[PDB]
């Protein structure tokens, strides 16, 4: 599961993404290769982990 | 090596609770300390 953590669009458009139940040495890190689509999701980011 | 919790592959996962066992133990410890040292006043 993918969970999106937002403070509200009234406050800010920044979000935090929780990839539920998986490790993030294992999350796909195709950040600049998102247009090639190795993932079901299209969006990919490289923020603090 | 085969675990019964490999129901993830059929799409069935378990979410962890917000309060851990340590946090529930700290709440219980606070309740016990208040009950012993202050009665019903806390």
């Amino acid at each position: 599961g993918v969970s999106v953590i937002t403070p509200g669009t009234n406050t800010s458009n920044q979000v935090a993404v929780l990839y539920q139940g998986v490790n993030c040495t294992e999350v796909p890190v195709a950040i600049h290769a998102d247009q090639l689509t190795p993932t079901w999701r299209v969006y990919s980011t490289g923020s603090n982990v | 090596r085969d675990l019964i919790c490999a129901q993830k592959f059929k799409g069935l996962t378990v979410l962890p609770p917000l309060l851990t066992d340590e946090m529930i133990a700290q709440y219980t410890s606070a309740l016990l300390a208040g009950t012993i040292t202050s009665g019903w006043t806390f």
